């Protein structure tokens, strides 16, 4: 059962790492979508680069 | 911030790409978190065993 | 222990019902929030009911 | 679609409450998930018993 703990701790580390990286890149992408639809939700049509 | 120029002239399509990412965010974190949590309980069992 | 199993099965059912109901209800809330933050993220202020 | 006439004059407060309800989604789904699986593990202890 101690060997099982070790592999379990390895697997926990893999999921914690994977979830940390995944949530960081995906949250940065989600935050990018929020910046786009908050700062420029077709507001570029009011600007129109005139 | 993301991309270097990356079609900023008309960026509407990218929001749709980011939506697929946002859906997959929830799936990927919900499953991952549940897996580690399942093993946290199993660890406690193994600990209790 | 069979009494415990019976009550536990009732409780499993309650958790399944609750987890389903909340995931659906909040997913429809997410779908409604995403339509608001897509179509009218402060666009109502650009309009200003002028 | 949601509501019939739903505070169209100033709706940002609803976006904030719906975000709070998405936090409630994450809390409720994780709590229900860990608790149901932990009580399922209690069921396994009971089954072995």
């Amino acid at each position: 059962l101690r060997q099982r703990h070790t592999e379990l701790e390895r697997e926990v580390s893999r999921f914690e790492d994977q979830t940390q990286q995944q949530r960081q890149q995906y949250a940065q992408a989600k935050e990018s979508l929020t910046t786009l639809n908050r700062l420029i939700p077709q507001v570029t049509l009011l600007l129109d680069e005139t | 911030r993301q991309g270097r120029q990356y079609q900023a002239e008309d960026l509407e399509a990218l929001q749709n790409e980011l939506e697929a990412r946002q859906e997959a965010l929830s799936l990927s974190v919900n499953e991952g978190g549940e897996r580690r949590m399942e093993m946290r309980q199993e660890l406690e069992q193994l600990k209790q065993k």
